[PDB]
């Protein structure tokens, strides 16, 4: 109608760690426009394996957030290829199957 | 000069060529 569609939405990322992921974006980059960022990082996931999230999930512990090492992964992984079916690919079934 | 905000750093050389072997 008339209002932005947050990207993320398509993707997993609770809605409590939209400004995170935004924030990634941005520092993968190496900028000094968040929405710009992200839609460039959608298509350049590249660079997100060069990111450090181990200081990242520090900075936020030491801020007050608790553990955050697999969530930001987690999000990192989102970034790469958004909702990625992880379900086993399909299989003919064998012969044991098939008698 | 002092007005940035935290900004999340890149990982060092080491890292980057250790952890390139985990996958």
């Amino acid at each position: 109608t008339d209002s932005y569609i947050e990207v993320l939405d398509g993707s997993r990322v609770h809605p409590e760690t939209y400004e995170w992921a935004r924030k990634m974006a941005v520092d993968a980059l190496e900028y000094d426009n968040p929405a710009g960022a992200l839609e460039e990082i959608l298509e350049n996931p590249e660079r997100l394996k060069d990111l450090d999230l181990d200081a990242f999930a520090e900075e936020l512990e030491r801020q007050g957030y608790g553990d955050k090492h697999i969530t930001l992964y987690d999000i990192r992984a989102e970034l790469s290829c958004r909702y990625k079916d992880l379900r086993t690919a399909y299989r003919s079934p064998n012969t044991e199957e098939i008698f | 000069d002092l007005k940035e905000v935290y900004r999340i750093p890149k990982k060092s050389q080491t890292e980057k060529e250790n952890t390139t072997t985990e996958r």
